């Protein structure tokens, strides 16, 4: 079978699949943008821009 | 002049009463007659809560806050004597009335200040 480093090859003549996990991706990174930025704000002390 | 049912509901019972534009004369004291505050009535418009900064060399300021308790916070009905003094100065002792609200207000980022906005006594 194919080893375990050449399983997303099965994309390379599929472009509807290969678009599918395109945007699985994009919603990935989308997702840790909008969880970083909650846990960011669940930290932040906005209370002293000085010091 | 209104009633409950005109006024019930609208918010309108937690403000003072007003008086006209033309309502700049003058009462006179007479100072062998003693007088009386019938009605003091006190509508808080803006609550301020001085900052507390960490460097205590930088003057704090008062700032703006969100009302969260609603239409709540006005003194009414607060009456007492109103003293013809010697130097003719008049001096307000308030012995009984509605004279106190509670009212929590927000700062910037959510903390939550309760007070006790009174002028008893
Ligand atoms: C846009 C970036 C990109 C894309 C789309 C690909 C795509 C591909 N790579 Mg290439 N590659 C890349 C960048 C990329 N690569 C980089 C930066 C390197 C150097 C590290 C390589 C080195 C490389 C090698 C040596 C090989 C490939 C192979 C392949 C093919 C099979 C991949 C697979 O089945 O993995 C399956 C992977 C797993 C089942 C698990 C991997 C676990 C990783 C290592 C640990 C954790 C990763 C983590 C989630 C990543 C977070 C994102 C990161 C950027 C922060 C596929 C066409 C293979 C190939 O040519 O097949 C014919 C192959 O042998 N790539
Ligand atoms: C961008 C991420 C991404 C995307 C879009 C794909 C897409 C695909 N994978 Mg690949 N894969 C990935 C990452 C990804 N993979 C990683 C990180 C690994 C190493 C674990 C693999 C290992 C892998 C194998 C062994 C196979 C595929 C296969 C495939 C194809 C079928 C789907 C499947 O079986 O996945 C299965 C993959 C998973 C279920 C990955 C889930 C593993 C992570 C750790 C889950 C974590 C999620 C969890 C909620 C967060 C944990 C947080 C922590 C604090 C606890 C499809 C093209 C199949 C294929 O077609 O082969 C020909 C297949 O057999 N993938
Ligand atoms: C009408 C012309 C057109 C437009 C506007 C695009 C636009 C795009 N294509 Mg390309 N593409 C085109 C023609 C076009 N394509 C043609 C003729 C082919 C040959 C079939 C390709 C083959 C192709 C491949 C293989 C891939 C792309 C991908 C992408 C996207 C990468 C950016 C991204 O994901 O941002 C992030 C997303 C957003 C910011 C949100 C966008 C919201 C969308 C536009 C609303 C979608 C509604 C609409 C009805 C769905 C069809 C859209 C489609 C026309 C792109 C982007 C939306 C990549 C992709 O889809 O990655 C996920 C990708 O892998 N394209
Ligand atoms: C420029 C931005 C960029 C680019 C080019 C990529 C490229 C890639 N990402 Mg994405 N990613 C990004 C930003 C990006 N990422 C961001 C901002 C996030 C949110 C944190 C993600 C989250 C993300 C996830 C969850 C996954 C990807 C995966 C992938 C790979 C899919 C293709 C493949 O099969 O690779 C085959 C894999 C390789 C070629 C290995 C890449 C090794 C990287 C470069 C470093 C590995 C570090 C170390 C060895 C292991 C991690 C340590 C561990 C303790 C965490 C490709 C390398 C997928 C993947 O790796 O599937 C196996 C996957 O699951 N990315
Ligand atoms: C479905 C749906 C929904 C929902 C959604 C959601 C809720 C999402 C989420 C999402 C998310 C929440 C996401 C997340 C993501 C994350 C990630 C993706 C991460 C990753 C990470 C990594 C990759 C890392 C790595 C590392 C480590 C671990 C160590 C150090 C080094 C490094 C950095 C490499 C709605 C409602 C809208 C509607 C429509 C449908
Ligand atoms: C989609 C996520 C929406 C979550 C919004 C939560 C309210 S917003 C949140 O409120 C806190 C208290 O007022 C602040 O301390 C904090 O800085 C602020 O981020």
């Amino acid at each position: 079978g194919l080893p375990w480093y050449r399983v997303h090859t099965v994309l390379i003549n599929d472009p509807g699949r290969l678009i599918a996990a395109h945007l699985m991706h994009t919603a990935l990174v989308a997702g840790w943008a909008g969880s970083m930025a909650l846990y960011e704000l669940a930290t932040f002390d906005p209370s002293d821009p000085v010091l | 002049t209104l009633t409950y049912d005109d006024i019930v509901g609208t918010g309108l019972a937690n403000k003072c009463p007003t008086l006209d534009d033309t309502a700049r004369g003058a009462y006179p004291i007479d100072s062998s007659q003693t007088y009386r505050i019938a009605r003091l009535c006190l509508q808080p418009t803006t609550f301020l809560v001085k900052e507390e900064p960490k460097n205590k060399r930088q003057e704090a300021e008062f700032v703006p806050t969100k009302l969260v308790t609603r239409e709540t916070t006005s003194l009414d009905q607060i009456q007492g004597e109103l003293k013809v003094n010697s130097d003719g100065s008049l001096t307000f002792v308030e012995e009984d009335g509605i004279d106190f609200q509670p009212v929590t207000v927000q700062m910037a980022g959510g903390e939550r200040i309760p007070l006790l906005f009174t002028v008893k006594n």
